[PDB]
RNA sequence: AAUAGCUUCUUAGGAGAAUGACGUAGCAUGCUACGC
RNA sequence: GCGUAGCAUGCUACGUCAUUCUCCUAAGAAGCUA
């Protein structure tokens, strides 16, 4: 049977760099129970598998991020690492898709459940979360379609729809290309028989779906985390015509999402070493350690900067816990010690000095309301830049 | 749970249990007033009793500090310290409270039972902070007094109102006036239970007495009547608050020529507005009260407050008051007290009045321009802390 | 951890054993005083580990306690501490309209409304005295949080319009303050 | 601990071993006593370690059946907490016209929208400008999804009442937008 | 005042393993008192 | 040559104590990313 269900929207209080409010919808117990026994064994088959395409679950620190990018190389020809962004992406994303992506999802339960079961589980999503009756300050209202944000199978909903918009991208711009003129005799050969196996046919054609597949994942490596992408496509045929290009993907979202997405925002890196430009907003470099060479992740300045100067609650003023809320900037912030920039230098001793003129004047307050301590003396372990630089070697 | 040293402003963790309020005593203060007074309770973030059982070692003097738990000497850890030692109790903040000589008044002001006029003479001149907590000590003693006297019976029943009482023989008897109120427990075994308030009155004979209950209950022959308790809460805002002078007169506005029947104070009517706070002497049966709705007239819409100690006293000049004022006033005096009764004109709780006729018990605390307290020979430093406390005003001026 | 019971008897029991191994004694009473060595060190190593469980269970409370009082106190006074560091934060913006509005507010002279920036819009500030009076008006122009307004309307204390002649040391102690002024920005 | 029979026997074999000892006879009773506390420390070990586990056994029972009193009374709660919202709720709705639209209705099913739209006496306007004012319920009547409503009050956004007089188009600044219009049916 | 993922810290518990020490039983070897 | 006994030593099993390690659970406080 189905269960239609209200779910709220709270706005957000956390920094930030644009003065909108950003809101988030809290779905209603009655339908996460059920999503989360549906789906939570896939869900976390997903996120403990290293070295696929979708990659959720899989650490930056220990060396993560490193292998995330030597694999996304996986043997393309001329690399040039692109990327993009969606447009208001939980508001526009059509109903459709968002249906596509649930089957996608619940095509796993071949054997568990049977077919009218599966119809129902899909129906009761759709009126759970897609078309729902928001509740938005203490008066009903009714969403017209779009994801939200709150409820169990988002973030890899989010990471299908994205290789959906892809692959739709590049099957359009391999139809587009004239034709006569592609030199090469094999991959015209491929788009003869992708049109006539799309168009001129009705049931699954599974060899020839493999053929394409194989020749994407060769030409057209990917690292999705569920909408931030990092592609790195062979060039001399991107630009003969034959995989997608930013150009393509302005196309797609223009007749399929509704939206327009400028090209202000779609970095290009055209050199393999620097790594991409920004992905999931952590910039890369290039830095010598122990005699081979490792990509870093590190943040942008400002925000580690703000996330220390400006805090929620007034507890949070004081140096009383801040002694353990400066270490985690401090090992968030630690690549920057690398970095040429002088002011990219100095905000690690900032971090480093601040935790250890704290734990100085703590001691201080403590011997002055009784008079004694006894061990806190492993604090003297936190103010020295080798326990973080253990927090970035792959042994662990 | 921490505090400040009644005697040196330091933040301390310690109390004094014998004495009657427990006042924080900064280490040494507390050293002092352990070792020559016969109080040797003394509180901490835990009690200072050998935690032995059975053990019941009560002078501070006679204990150590174990490890985690403080003991007595035959019960004494294997390793610790003592506790008074070298002029100090070991306390939180040990080393950082400064302490000083008020030691003599200090323990004076302890031991004292205040039957004597040197408590009084002494507190009256005494430092504000020890001022105020002998204030609050000498209510809490008296209160206890309270307690000293006995209960009532009944004997025979005649009436709903006409009842004969009978004294536990041995004991001080009450006055009977307003001022007293039990309450009505009946024993049957198997029950010992409230009935309710009551007040009596010795009619025209003994031992009939007129009497009212706020309860209309049957009185039986097992009842009979206890007093009702009555505690003390700390305060802490000045008594007298440090006086300034200016030069021009701010938050008061004055008038032009209105009521050229309160001529003669105008030349006092502004030095009142140039001052921070002043007082009128006013010999018996003199113009007082007549300053005060003169200046009130003065500065027309400068909020005002008037106070008392006596509800005859606020009450005849909450009357005099609607006698010359727009009416536009009220006297928030008394809901539902004042065995002797007074206004029912206006609102008791609303904090919207221009001027505000109350008297201390009853005291918001809200703001206003100026506030005057009347009849200051009766009312005692308590009072004046109370007064002071629950306002906050511009100017003060006193009337007695 | 000399004071405690067992450091002595295990002390003496090794110094016992050196005066043995140096003494040139037999194996058998080698043997012994091992066996006594052994106990003492169990002894000792116990109550050592008793001690040092005592202690960190002390440093618990020891540094717990603080955290509570410290965190009560930043919550409870904090309506002042705003307000204060406020005041300490503009005192060192040190920049002048500022410092000309502060003043004046401090000895009276408060707008009623948010002060506009076009050049065209309504501020109604009052003004308290005759005194404070001359030393802002002047003329046409009211100067204030440094800029240049006019005045429209004074108006009195009971809504009684006065012109800017009347305005004058002499004549000021039969108008009813506080006046209310009106202005337009330059 | 000290109740088990191990105990005394182990005391008073001590005790008595001691005491042969002062006495100093030969020593096969030192090995008979050796051999007494040796089995008597054994089953003590045994005992004690018996009691060590029955301690920890029983506080876990113990908190166990809190907890589970805990819950159920907590499900108690919630359960009569929802069916008095329930019942609360429904003793509200206009039964009538319900009855009426329903049971017109040819199956009994009807979209959720029209219920409220066809069987509610009352109506939130909300309006966001005096524009959309004059152009949506003008007046002190109006009319609205196919139905006559009059206006019975008209709350701004500070929870206060504006006569409607106030409302007018060189009135517009001082109304704290949106208003909250009420009204009723008729 | 949502879903999910990662990571630093603290406490308690359990389990397991190593190590060392104490005690009981059994196994092996030697020396010697006694008995045949 | 055997056994009883004793001593000494090596081995095995068991039962205690302490140190370390490892892992797992539970509970809590703080950070970052979509
Ligand atoms: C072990 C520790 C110090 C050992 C030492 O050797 N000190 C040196 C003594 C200082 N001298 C030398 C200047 C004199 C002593 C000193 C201060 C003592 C605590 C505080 O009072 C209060 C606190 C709250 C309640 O009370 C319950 C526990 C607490 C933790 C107390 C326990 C214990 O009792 C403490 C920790
Ligand atoms: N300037 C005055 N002219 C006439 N009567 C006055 C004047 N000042 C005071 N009084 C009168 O004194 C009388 C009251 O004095 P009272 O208030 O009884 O004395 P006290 O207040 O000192 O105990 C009133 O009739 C009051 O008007
Ligand atoms: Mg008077
Ligand atoms: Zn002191
Ligand atoms: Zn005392
Ligand atoms: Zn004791």
């Amino acid at each position: 049977n189905v269960i239609p269900t209200i779910t709220q929207m709270n706005l957000k209080y956390a920094i930030s760099a644009k003065n909108r409010a950003r809101t988030v919808a809290g779905v209603s117990i009655c339908s996460t129970m059920t999503n989360r026994q549906f789906h939570q064994k896939l869900l976390k088959s997903i996120a403990a598998t290293r070295g696929a395409t979708v990659v959720i679950g899989t650490s930056k620190f220990y060396g993560g991020w490193h292998n995330m990018l030597k694999t996304v190389y996986s043997d393309v020809e001329n690399p040039h690492l692109m990327g993009w962004d969606y447009p208001k992406c939980d508001r526009a994303m059509p109903n459709m898709l968002r249906i596509m992506a649930s089957l996608v999802l619940a095509r796993k339960h071949t054997t568990c459940c049977s077919l009218s079961h599966r119809f129902y589980r899909l129906a009761n999503e759709c009126a759970q979360v897609l078309s729902e009756m928001v509740m938005c300050g203490g008066s009903l209202y009714v969403k017209p379609g779009g994801t939200s944000s709150g409820d169990a199978t988002t973030a890899y909903a989010n990471s299908v729809f994205n290789i959906c918009q892809a692959v739709t991208a590049n099957v359009n711009a391999l139809l587009s290309t004239d034709g006569n003129k592609i030199a090469d005799k094999y991959v015209r050969n491929l788009q003869h028989r992708l049109y006539e196996c799309l168009y001129r046919n009705r049931d699954v054609d599974t060899d020839f779906v493999n053929e394409f597949y194989a020749y994407l994942r060769k030409h057209f490596s990917m690292m999705i985390l569920s909408d931030d992408a990092v592609v790195c496509f062979n060039s001399t045929y991107a630009s003969q015509g034959l995989v997608a290009s930013i150009k393509n993907f302005k196309s797609v979202l223009y007749y399929q999402n509704n939206v327009f997405m400028s090209e202000a925002k779609c970095w290009t890196e055209t050199d393999l070493t620097k790594g991409p430009h920004e992905f999931c907003s952590q910039h890369t470099m290039l830095v010598k350690q122990g005699d081979d060479y490792v990509y870093l992740p590190y943040p942008d300045p400002s925000r580690i900067l703000g996330a220390g100067c400006f805090v929620d609650d007034i507890v949070k003023t004081d140096g009383t816990l801040m002694i353990e809320r400066f270490v985690s900037l401090a090992i968030d912030a630690y690549p920057l010690t690398k970095h040429p920039n002088q002011e990219y230098a100095d905000v690690f001793h900032l971090y480093l000095q601040y935790i250890r003129k704290l734990h100085d004047e703590l001691t201080g307050h403590m011997l002055d309301m009784y008079s004694v301590m006894l061990t806190n003396d492993n604090t003297s372990r936190y103010w020295e830049p080798e326990f973080y630089e253990a927090m970035y070697t792959p042994h662990t | 749970a921490v505090g400040a040293c009644v005697l040196c402003n330091s933040q301390t963790s310690l109390r004094c249990g014998a004495c009657i309020r427990r006042p924080f005593l900064c280490c040494k203060c507390c050293y002092d007033h352990v070792i020559s007074t016969s109080h040797k309770l003394v509180l901490s973030v835990n009690p200072y009793v050998c935690n032995a059982p059975g053990c019941d070692v009560t002078d501070v003097t006679q204990l150590y500090l174990g490890g985690m738990s403080y003991y007595c000497k035959s019960h004494k850890p294997p390793i610790s310290f003592p506790l008074c030692a070298n002029g100090q109790v070991f306390g939180l903040y040990k080393n950082t409270c400064v302490g000083s000589d008020n030691v003599t008044d200090f323990n004076a002001i302890a031991t004292c039972d205040w039957t004597n006029a040197g408590d009084y003479i002494l507190a009256n001149t005494c430092t504000e902070r020890l001022k105020l907590f002998a204030a609050e000590t000498l209510k809490a003693t008296e209160e206890t007094f309270k307690l000293s006297y006995g209960i009532a019976t009944v004997r025979e029943v005649l009436s709903d109102r006409e009842l004969h009482l009978s004294w536990e023989v041995g004991k001080p008897r009450p006055p009977l006036n307003r001022n007293y109120v039990f309450t009505g427990y009946r024993v049957t075994k198997n029950s010992k239970v409230q009935i309710g308030e009551y007040t009596f009155e010795k009619g025209d004979y003994g031992d009939a007495v007129v009497y009212r209950g706020t309860t209309t209950y049957k009185l039986n022959v097992g009842d009979y009547f206890v007093l009702t308790s009555h505690t003390v809460m700390p305060l802490s805002a000045p008594t007298l608050v440090p006086q300034e002078h200016y030069v021009r007169i701010t938050g008061l506005y004055p008038t032009l020529n209105i009521s050229d029947e309160f001529s003669s104070n105008v030349a006092n009517y502004q030095k009142v507005g140039m001052q921070k706070y002043s007082t009128l002497q006013g010999p018996p049966g003199t113009g007082k009260s007549h300053f005060a709705i003169g200046l009130a007239l003065y500065y027309p819409s400068a909020r005002i407050v008037y106070t008392a100690c006596s509800h005859a006293a606020v009450d005849a000049l909450c009357e005099k008051a609607l006698k010359y004022l727009p009416i536009d006033k009220c006297s928030r005096i008394i809901p539902a007290r004042a065995r002797v009764e007074c206004f029912d004109k206006f609102k008791v709780n609303s904090t919207l009045e221009q001027y505000v006729f109350c008297t201390v018990n009853a005291l918001p605390e809200t703001t206003a321009d100026i506030v005057v307290f009347d009849e200051i020979s009766m009312a005692t430093n308590y009072d004046l802390s109370v007064v002071n406390a629950r306002l906050r005003a511009k100017h003060y001026v006193y009337i007695g | 951890f000399s004071s405690l019971p067992s450091y002595a008897a295990f002390a003496t029991a090794q110094e016992a054993y050196e005066q043995a191994v140096a003494n040139g004694d037999s194996e058998v009473v080698l043997k012994k005083l091992k066996k006594s060595l052994n106990v003492a060190k169990s002894e000792f190593d116990r109550d050592a580990a008793m001690q040092r469980k005592l202690e960190k269970m002390a440093d618990q409370a020891m540094t717990q306690m603080y955290k509570q009082a410290r965190s009560e106190d930043k919550r409870a006074k904090v309506t002042s501490a705003m307000q204060t560091m406020l005041f300490t934060m503009l005192r060192k913006l040190d920049n002048d309209a500022l410092n000309n509005i502060i003043n004046n507010a401090r000895d009276g002279c408060v707008p009623l409304n948010i002060i506009p920036l076009t050049t065209a819009a309504k501020l109604m500030v009052v003004i308290p005295d005759y005194n404070t009076y001359k030393n802002t008006c002047d003329g046409t122009t009211f100067t204030y949080a440094s800029a240049l307004w006019e005045i429209q309307q004074v108006v009195d204390a009971d809504s009684k319009i006065v012109q800017l002649s009347e305005i004058s040391m002499d004549n000021s102690p039969n108008l009813a303050w506080p006046l209310i002024v009106t202005a337009l920005r330059a």
